[PDB]
């Protein structure tokens, strides 16, 4: 028994051990309550505005599209406090934890962005925060690890399995199984068991709502398409949400193609994976022929979630949203292109979205189109990675 | 078949509790695992609960997580586990055999096909760790079609509604992690799991009204501790199981 | 002959070789023209808003002041595009360069923040950018150096003299002496020869204007004091400007005390230096008894300017503004305090301002006071520096 | 005194141009600098333009920047430069001596005190590199009070207004970097600076109507090139200055 539908077509559900169901029902109930509570809305709006920096800008990029009939706008989540869209929903989930009288937060992270976002929200709202991070990721994200500790969060390495995000995902659930009475599991993407896909979307939907208002203000009409990278699906569903009922608006999700789909070294489960049941949901997954879960590869560590939010798989199934992939090289070129022509350093994650937009423009330069790319985050953190590759 | 029903009836006919040990198939190797299992049975195990190694066992503690690591290090695959299951059933015709699975290994090549494979090798029950009763429909339906008892965990934080469901949906045995209410709803015989690592806990379980007890990790701990000596491993496993079984009498 | 007064009391002026005076008069004339040009204002407002992310937030910090009668607000320039207030004025100066029909930009930088800001503004507005940076700073700011190049700017190391900011300052002027016809020197602080102190203040004054409006909105009254760090003086004069005629509002500038004023290892020329004539202006300077210019020391590389804007020296002389200093250790403590209690990582520069505010609060916890600290920038860039020091 | 006036009158009485070399006091060392200077004079220099090493010579090219580095490496200070100036004047009573200064070294211990010190050691003029005529009031006033001619640069991008000012404010000589207009406004005799590195440029300067030429860096380049051999340095300096002076005749 649930208050909201846990499924998006055949995808989604609550595939967790029986011991975790009460925690999920409790969470669902608190969210439904909070959503109809004007005081909760006002408090969340206040943090978003006065703490995180919302609304974010909608930047028109004229240099990049010169000579073409493409008009491109970038929704500036890179300007959000923390440098990425991750901040929007952790603030909402933190407020939900408090509403449930919870005083501790459990969070998982791969590249460290979510860990840092959970830690900053916990610091602000007086919550004790413990973060699980795959030992392999701990080793390669020292900066983000220190930021977490600087903010008072307890960082715990995970050596089990592949010692990456998925292994951090299991460890978090394990912990929560026996601490949910006083602790809230702050899941980092629009995936996992219900009500998380729904909750994260709702707490990221201001991205699309702002974008709609801004584009109408500046162009007097809706975009022909909005484009966003898809690691787990949060920034994308955040951007897409408010436009779903606007049938004339294309929704384009970009999965990491890595070294190339045909090489098998990618992170595009939605279009190249296989439906499975893992991390509490039925969704497309990166897995072996035998059913073992595999890692997603990408030059961008943030697009590492080996699956994808169930609402995206559903939007794809009915044809409402289209999903494509962008390789490491295409994303690297988009990254350099934005730095040089617009003076904005995009996160390598966001660069995938930008790269597809660049492709839409370049392939048909005389096609009149109004596009919005969700610039999910800033790429100062990627300066080293890109550095090595170049020259 | 009705291996669980026959086991519990026989155990009751002698006011005895059931002792069910759990091990991971292929841990630490196929050969050694088969020997471990034959030892567990010779030592007095009434039924077996066998795990199939999975990449992300989000419902298991370190003991089990490491057991899977050892198995994977040995190259154990679901296909090999099923070959093992067949061999085990061919050697022991009556002991109930239950699998502890993760949803993906069941759903991977089709749920019906999985349970059909279980029936073919002679498995008696299947507990899917990450499938709550709320999501169990296709699983228990498939299980029943193939004469496989679907097993459900009755958590500590359970309520009356969950108890009614577990009683209605389960078969073979109820995995207890209350006993009066379960009997009241005609639930499958309850086996006490979690924390069963000493004879007194077995006796305590039977005394509480449970039909038996499951040792979810103690067996695996003995394996873990004797990896260096296969012979000492079997010897210690025998002593432990023998001690645990006597406590059910 | 000038259109505006080049002096603030005895401080300021235009102490440059005769060959540079036409460039300064030309610049002054363009600025005066631009200031009364609504189209220039609208274009500048548009970039500030839709590109840089203005207005920035005014964040109330409740955790940090708990138990005291201090109410503290942080003006969030760390949320500005680029991560610091530097961006405001480079955009204005870039627009001025174009207004003068200039197509190239010359810029100086120490810690690299200004270099990066000049480079991003140049990229956005189609300007060819060359930046001078002391070889010693080039060596210790590889990240910022790469960011500059990623944005298309040409980075040129300076080995002359101490190979630091001051040496970069001379090299820029040298270049400009013979290229000002087509190139604009984008000075990085509220200092140097007239009209730069005036221009930078005016192009940073939105900081204080926004702060005033925000504080009135949220508290219904003006701050008892506004506090800002002072490296060269731009973020501080930016914050102070709009409040100067509000006599009840204290203006507090914080110079870096380094290892301690008494150790001589500091960067507080305004209160502990000596008036001299350098970098085109008469102002307090870090110099030997003989008149040779010395470097300013601070744990924070951004507070390295060995002098201070002439308007601050003037505000100090008449008693309108008060200047204090904060040591490396006090700034490190303020840095950790903000991270842990508010989930905001401040730039080590800004931390000096915060540290003084913390002192005002802690020394007299029962004193009712409404303070605003200008959080000039974010401190992700300082994560390494702080890392080493700790433990 | 009136060393410049006496020099130019004497040069005119023989249709000769003035050749003024520039060097940095104390470059590459105090001892060697004094010898360099005595050599420049013995070779035919009509006047001297001497720089006092400053930490941030924002108005000088690499040649001069390096010259200051060498001097500072030798521990040369303004106080030592003034001791040198005294020694130089005591050996040569009539040659005009002009200093090329940076505002801070002049303003440091008080502007009046600086010019008073100049008069005391026998300096004739002072050009403050970073003080435009717009900011020169206190400097030229102090210079005149102490019988020191304030020198101003007449830049290429100059205009009529600047020309009138430079003519009105300068004394000794006008540092040219036009000649008719200067003479028209009764400006101090103009000396051509910038780019004077060959005899033909000297002759070209005098032919253009200038009273002479200043070699702003060529001398320093010769020093730079012969740092390894002090004796060859002096020898080459002599040949260069001798050649440059003959071209003014
Ligand atoms: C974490 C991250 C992503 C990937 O996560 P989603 O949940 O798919 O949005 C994308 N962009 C940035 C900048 C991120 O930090
Ligand atoms: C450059 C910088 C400063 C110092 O410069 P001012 O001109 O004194 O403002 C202060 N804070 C930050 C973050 C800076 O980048
Ligand atoms: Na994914
Ligand atoms: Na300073």
């Amino acid at each position: 028994t649930t208050l909201l539908n846990p499924y998006f077509g055949e995808f989604g559900g609550m595939y967790v051990p029986q011991i975790l169901m009460p925690a999920l029902n409790q969470l669902e109930e608190a969210f439904v309550s909070a959503q109809k509570d004007p005081e909760f809305q006002a408090q969340f709006a206040d943090l978003l505005k006065n703490y995180a920096g919302r609304p974010t800008a909608l930047t028109k990029c004229q240099n990049i599209t010169a000579g073409t009939r493409t008009t491109l706008y970038l929704k500036r989540e890179d300007l959000l406090h923390g440098g990425a869209h991750k901040t929007n929903q952790v603030l909402g989930q933190a407020l939900l934890a408090k509403r449930m009288g919870k005083s501790e937060i459990i969070a998982e992270t791969g590249a460290g962005q979510h860990g840092v976002a959970s830690a900053l929200a916990s610091a602000l709202l007086g919550l004790k925060c413990r973060i699980y991070m795959g030992a392999k990721d701990v080793e390669r994200q020292s900066p983000n690890v220190f930021r977490m500790r600087l903010m008072g969060a307890e960082v715990i390495p995970v050596h089990s399995g592949s010692a990456t995000l998925k292994d951090a995902c299991n460890e978090a659930l394990r912990d929560w199984s026996g601490s949910y009475e006083t602790a809230h599991y702050m899941l980092g993407t629009a995936a996992g068991p219900h009500p998380y896909p729904t909750i994260v979307r709702e707490f990221q939907r201001m991205i699309g709502e702002e974008t709609k208002a801004q584009i109408l203000d500046k162009e007097g009409r809706l975009p022909d398409a909005v484009i966003a990278c898809v690691g787990g699906g949060s920034n994308a569903i955040g951007m897409f949400a408010d436009f779903i009922n606007d049938t004339s608006v294309g929704l384009i999700g970009v999965e990491p193609g890595g070294h190339g789909i045909e090489t098998g070294e990618h992170g595009a489960p939605l279009k190249h994976g296989r439906v499975g049941i893992y991390f509490g949901m039925k969704a497309p997954m990166m897995q072996t022929a035998d059913g073992q879960i595999e890692e997603s590869y990408s030059i961008s560590a943030g697009l590492d979630f080996p699956s994808v939010g169930p609402q995206h798989a559903y939007l794809n199934s009915i044809g409402r949203a289209d999903y494509v992939s962008i390789t490491d090289d295409e994303a690297l070129e988009a990254f350099k292109t934005l730095c040089r022509h617009e003076g904005i350093i995009p996160a390598l994650e966001s660069s995938h979205a930008l790269a597809h937009a660049l492709k839409m423009m370049r392939e048909q330069p005389e096609k009149e189109q109004l596009l919005v790319v969700n610039l999910s985050g800033r790429g100062d953190k990627d300066i080293f990675t890109v550095h090595d590759i170049l020259k | 078949m009705e291996r669980y029903e026959n086991l519990f009836a026989q155990l009751n006919d002698r006011r005895e509790g059931a002792f069910v040990p759990f091990v991971t198939l292929g841990d630490p190797g196929i050969e050694q695992s088969l020997k471990i299992i034959d030892t567990l049975i010779d030592a007095g195990a009434d039924a077996l609960e066998l795990g199939v190694p999975f990449s992300d066992p989000l419902a298991d503690g370190p003991t089990i997580q490491n057991a899977n690591l050892r198995a994977f290090a040995a190259g154990v695959t679901p296909a090999q586990c099923f070959e093992m299951l067949a061999i085990i059933r061919e050697k022991h015709p009556t002991i109930p055999i239950g699998l502890l699975m993760y949803a993906n290994l069941v759903f991977n090549n089709g749920i019906d096909a999985f349970y059909a494979r279980c029936e073919q090798v002679g498995v008696d029950s299947v507990l899917v760790a990450d499938v709550p009763v709320e999501e169990s429909a296709p699983f228990r339906q498939a299980a029943l079609r193939h004469n496989i008892a679907p097993i459900f965990i009755c958590p500590p934080n359970a309520d009356d509604d969950l108890l009614r469901q577990v009683a209605s949906y389960g078969r073979g045995y109820t995995y207890l992690l209350l006993i009066e209410k379960l009997k009241e709803y005609h639930a499958a015989p309850a086996l006490q799991g979690f924390g069963i690592s000493s004879p007194e806990q077995v006796s305590a379980a039977v005394r509480a009204g449970a039909a038996g007890a499951i040792s979810g990790s103690a067996i695996v701990k003995i394996i873990e501790k004797n990896l260096a000596s296969p012979k000492q491993m079997l010897a210690e496993l025998r002593s432990f199981v023998s001690a645990m079984k006597a406590a059910s009498r």
